């Protein structure tokens, strides 16, 4: 079943994530030139990716190595579920906050000055983290099905449809719509400004399209499956669930590539460090 | 020119209250911290309250704490001391003193005329050698003083201040930090000291030099003034 | 023709002076200092970091007490720092924010600053009122001011972009003396320790040693290629160092009347921004446009050490009168004081 | 720390607060350079905006404040002081269209238009202004139109097609001036013809500044 | 020709200075540097007790 190749690729992905996210965080914390308001959101996103790669992805890989069975501690299964949910929601809402900051800067540059920008970005980061924590800790207090009753043989997020719909809406769908709207407005504004070059429009369109496509391809399938399952008797197979979950994890790998690889300051700092 | 004019005082019933108001002109009031110093009839100086620039820090004497409150209004260049529960011992002449703090600064450089207040009907102790000594023109005199605690801070600065009060006039700063002559003071005066024993010497005495000499310590609050020494012709 | 005769006489005089300089060059400093004990790797650390400037810091100067420092930046605020306790003493709001030079009086009573406004403003720091106000405005220079140095509490020498220097009496505000002879813009000044002589470097790739009292150019020194940006007198007073856009420093001796030593390295391809010696003169500290400062052996020309702690080019360098520590200011708006360790 | 030391620390904190407030206040002002030659009809431009050494003019538009520096009177090597203006939002260049047939006073054959072109090339292709935009103003529209009616543009541009008309000549001049931009990918030139209506010029300057700010922000987002 | 006259006069005036041999100037500079090296905090770091700029 190509187990060796899959395991090697997954380990390479984990290593690449950890390394790139830690490098980005170190570049922010070390270089004084990066101590600016727009970089705080990037730092929060890098922290979320580091948490995903250090706490979530390794445990998920260990659990999947044995299939659908769970052999870890009773409380550690709840801790892992909470960490996974919190980190995924934090990453998604950090991307949403970055998009919102870009939209505000492009559209409201007059009223979105540094004084307003600092407070708005800090509030956005705080709200992102608070909402992620609330969504992660809700299942521990509401719903059921956190772990299998057969001696904790299984470890999964709460499958309660009432909680599932709320979590899916708050975590992804609303931020997804916000991101789509703000990026559409940003693309329209950029096209209008350039109209007032061809390589230029091509660059802007390619950036927006690749960002949106990566986000959609990585996240939409998993959240759609997780929302559909509780209401279905469809009973989607576990292999598709694992594939979609690991695509959602690979969103963490792709985020630094999108947000730092194509940024002048970030790539320049990386080249200088090398 | 630099000027401070105090207002408020007179007769007050025991246990009453009133707000003393001092107007400052000729200098940037907002840049100077303010002190209130009260001298009782035929007594030495006594620190009352202090308010720093911008009202960021306020200090009171234990005999003043709670009873009197100090405030400042920068735009009108005014200083206020609201006094309540006025005890019989509060009768005195109150002076407003400006002070500026920075490397090389000379705080307490200017003293206001002050106003009279009368009623109806744990710290460093500073002492002086003698209450009064004889003086003649052209002579050399050396006043001496001591402090309970050494004023030589680890930074190397000895916080000692010498003030001269003329008969019927407010005190003026002579030497600050025990080694720096105040601006405008004649070079006749010279301060010196070590740790806890300090002395102010006059190379050649002049007729105007006669007056009441006070010593002050600025190492830590409250600011204590030693008993004045009366230099009589 | 008279013009041809004058040109021929000038060429003959140039030939004679160069021949005399060649003849008097019986030896070179490198050979004599070959056997001197190398200084070794000089290591320094940033003891203090002065922050508060919100723009490029263009000039700075050390007080005679070796504790107070003065800094000027394009932000528009001239800041007096307490180096020992990194405490701000005064913040003077400048009428014109286009300031490129600043000075601190030997007595510390006055501070002079100037720049593209073509006016040297002098501020009194010891007025009865507790604020700093302009005491005098020296105007008359046709170009931007480049350097300011206080001869005393009343006399100040300033160089401008009009290729001339000037000695001003502060009390009267009138140019007591005017120094002319530089065919290019003057970039820096350096008072001799005796205070009677000074030397000015210009963009014409030359330095000129003048006489304060006689108002005349006593000597000229050449050897630089593109442009001299910095100049500093050797502590003994008989020599001075010059930094240029050629990315090399040159030591000249007034008595020798020619270059003594050249400091350069293949790793530096950027011009010199500032120059200063230590108290003994053994170390020649030069700021470089490559985001760091260098230390050269004044006798052996070996690169003793590197002071690299600035995110931008080092715009100003200064050494305390006692030589305890060396302060550097860069365009990143941070001033750092460096000192050695046992 | 002693009482005097604490008071000094408090004074330093107050000074730092004042410096921060002043910096925040100054960060709201747009900084613009001003350059030209032959007086470039510059007095009219500066007095429109308003309605020795550097001259600073402050003018407030409907919703933005602008600081303009006239350093054209410095008359010294730009290499030693131009770098001071690295942070300017934009550089306003002024050119008199009448200079095509005028001969520079310091010369006898070179036309003032050639000197203006050389200055524009020097300022535009500068390492300190690679990412800084230029707003180009052509002042003497009426006088240029009067001159071209009698003097052909070929007197200054032998390569010109020789079409003696106002519109074609103006377009050719604008194209020639814009061609000097060797860093089109990093900067743009907002050419405009000055008119007696002051409000039109001020509105154009404001629009150019807004476009520059929007493009800079978008480039910050990485879309550029 | 006034500028040329000034240039030639300045050159004649400057060429008459009694310049000292480079070797002698270097010798005195070296002697001064050796004598004053002991009083150089930068060249010879002072103990932390005597250094005002303590950490
Ligand atoms: N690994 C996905 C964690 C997550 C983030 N948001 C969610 C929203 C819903 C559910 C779920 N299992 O219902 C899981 C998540």
């Amino acid at each position: 079943v190509f187990g060796v190749l899959i395991l090697t690729l997954l380990g390479f992905l984990v290593a690449a994530t950890f390394a790139w996210n830690l490098l980005v965080l170190a570049t922010i914390l070390r270089v004084r030139t990066f101590h600016r308001v727009p970089h705080n959101l990037v730092a929060s996103m890098a922290v979320s990716d580091v948490l995903v790669a250090a706490l979530v992805m390794p445990l998920s890989l260990v659990h999947e190595l044995s299939g659908r069975r769970w052999q870890l501690g009773r409380r550690l299964c709840q801790l892992w579920i909470a960490c996974d949910v919190l980190c995924c929601t934090a990453s998604i809402w950090n991307v949403t906050a970055i998009a919102l900051d870009r939209y505000w800067s492009i559209t409201r540059h007059m009223e979105y000055t540094l004084r307003t920008r600092k407070c708005v970005s800090n509030v956005m980061i705080a709200l992102t983290w608070a909402l992620s924590a609330v969504i992660s800790l809700a299942p521990l207090l509401f719903g059921w099905g956190e772990t299998y009753s057969e001696g904790s043989e299984e470890c999964q997020v709460s499958r309660e449809p009432s909680y599932a719909v709320f979590s899916t809406v708050g975590a992804f769908y609303l931020p997804l719509c916000v991101v789509l709207f703000v990026y559409w407005k940003i693309y329209k504004a950029a096209k209008f400004r350039v109209g007032s070059r061809e390589q230029k429009e091509q660059r802007a369109a390619l950036m927006v399209g690749i960002l949106i496509g990566v986000f959609v391809l990585c996240w939409i399938p998993f959240f759609l499956t997780e929302l559909i399952s509780p209401l279905c008797s469809c009973d989607i197979p576990a292999i598709w669930k694992s594939i979609f979950l690991w695509l959602g994890y690979s969103n963490s790998f792709f985020n630094p590539l999108i947000y730092t690889a194509f940024n002048k300051n970030y790539n320049s700092a990386f080249k200088n460090f090398f | 020119d630099v000027q401070l004019v105090e207002s408020g005082g007179g007769l007050v019933q025991p246990g009453g209250s009133r707000k003393l108001s001092c107007s400052a002109s000729g200098f940037a009031f907002s840049s100077f911290g303010m002190h209130w110093v009260r001298q009782a009839p035929e007594k030495g100086l006594e620190w009352v309250a202090y308010i720093s620039s911008g009202s960021g820090t306020i200090y009171y004497a234990d005999t003043v704490k709670g009873r009197f409150t100090i405030s400042r209004d920068d735009p009108k260049n005014t200083l206020f001391l609201q006094m309540t529960s006025l005890r019989s011992e509060d009768t005195a002449m109150y002076y407003c003193v400006r002070s500026i703090y920075y490397y090389g600064s000379s705080p307490f450089d200017f003293w206001g005329q002050g106003t009279t207040l009368t009623v109806s009907s744990s710290d460093i102790v500073m002492t002086q050698a003698t209450s009064s000594v004889p003086v003649t023109p052209g002579e050399s005199v050396s006043i001496s003083c001591r402090s309970s605690k050494s004023l030589l801070h680890s930074n190397g600065n000895t916080y000692l201040y010498w003030f001269l009060q003329r008969p019927g006039q407010s005190p003026q700063l002579l030497i600050y930090r025990m080694s720096n002559l105040a601006s405008g003071v004649p070079d006749r005066f010279s301060g010196s000291g070590s740790g806890t024993a300090f002395t102010l010497t006059i190379s050649r005495l002049e007729a105007e030099d006669v007056g009441v000499y006070y010593c002050m310590q600025h190492l830590e609050y409250p600011l204590t003034f030693g008993a004045g020494t009366k230099l009589e012709l | 023709s008279e013009l041809d005769q004058l040109r021929q006489e000038a060429e003959q005089l140039k030939n004679q002076i160069r021949d005399a300089r060649k003849a008097c060059a019986d030896a070179t400093l490198s050979q004599i200092t070959n056997n001197i004990d190398p200084v070794g790797r000089i290591q320094m650390r940033t003891r203090r970091t002065l922050r508060g400037h919100l723009a490029k810091i263009y000039a700075m100067h050390w007080g005679t007490d070796s504790r107070l420092l003065v800094s000027a930046s394009q932000d528009g605020k001239l800041i007096i720092w307490d180096s020992y306790t990194t405490n701000k003493v005064h913040a003077i709001p400048l009428r014109s924010s286009w300031v490129m030079t600043c000075a601190y009086a030997p007595s510390g009573n006055y501070v002079a600053c100037g720049g593209l406004d073509n006016i040297c403003s002098i501020y009194n720091l010891k007025t009865r009122e507790g604020n700093v106000r302009v005491s005098r405005e020296l105007a008359g220079h046709t170009g931007y001011l480049s350097c300011c140095r206080f001869l005393d509490d009343n006399q100040i020498v300033t160089s401008s972009g009009d290729t001339t220097c000037a000695l001003w009496d502060i009390e009267t505000g009138q140019q007591t003396t005017t120094f002319t002879g530089h065919t290019g813009d003057v970039m820096s000044l350096s008072l001799a320790p005796d205070t009677r002589l000074f030397v000015s470097g210009a963009c014409d790739a030359s330095a000129k040693l003048w006489d304060v009292r006689e108002g005349m150019c006593r000597q000229t020194f050449t050897g630089h290629e593109s442009d001299i940006n910095a100049i500093c007198f050797f502590p003994n007073g008989n020599a001075f160092a010059t930094g240029s856009d050629d990315a090399t420093c040159r030591l000249f001796d007034l008595r020798a009347d020619q270059e003594l030593m050249t400091y350069s390295h293949d790793n530096i391809i950027c011009g010199i921004t500032s120059v200063s010696f230590s108290k003994s003169g053994r170390l020649l500290l030069a700021g470089y446009d490559d985001f760091n400062c260098n230390v050269w052996d004044a006798l052996k020309a070996d690169r003793a050490g590197v002071l690299a702690g600035h995110d931008n080019r080092v715009s100003c360098l200064g050494v305390t009168d006692d030589g305890m520590a060396v302060a550097t200011g860069s365009w990143d708006s941070f001033l750092k004081i460096w000192n050695g360790s046992s | 720390l002693s009482a005097e030391d604490k008071a000094a620390v408090e004074r330093s904190k107050m000074i730092d607060r004042n410096l921060r407030e002043d910096g925040e206040k100054a960060a709201r002002e747009v900084k613009l350079l001003l350059l030209g030659a032959g007086e470039s009809g510059k007095n009219t431009i500066v007095k429109q905006m308003k309605i020795t050494g550097i001259v600073e003019t402050h003018f407030t538009f409907k919703d933005l404040h602008f600081k303009m520096f006239d350093v054209g009177a410095q008359r010294s090597e730009r290499k030693k002081w131009i770098h001071c203006f690295e942070g300017v939002t934009a550089i306003i260049f002024c050119v008199a269209l009448s200079d095509y047939d005028l001969v520079l006073a310091e010369d006898e054959e070179m036309n003032r238009m050639h000197a203006s072109m050389k200055l524009f090339d020097s300022i535009c292709n500068n390492k300190w202004f690679t990412d800084t935009s230029i707003i180009l103003f052509l002042n003497k529209k009426d006088l240029f139109e009067e001159k071209i009616k009698k003097s052909p543009l070929t007197i200054c541009y032998p390569e010109y097609a020789g079409s003696n008309t106002y519109e074609e000549a103006a377009a050719y001049i604008q194209c020639q001036f814009e061609d000097l931009n060797k860093r089109k990918d990093t900067k743009e030139i907002y050419t405009h013809f000055t008119c007696s209506t002051d409000t039109k010029n001020v509105q154009f300057v404001f629009d150019a500044v807004t476009d520059v700010i929007i493009k800079n922000n978008l480039k910050d987002c990485g879309l550029f | 020709i006034a500028q040329a006259r000034k240039l030639v006069e300045q050159l004649k005036m400057e060429a008459n200075i009694d310049r000292i041999k480079v070797s002698k100037a270097a010798a005195d500079l070296m002697a001064y540097c050796e004598a004053h090296a002991k009083e150089d905090p930068l060249l010879t770091p002072v103990p932390a007790s005597e250094n005002p700029f303590r950490e």
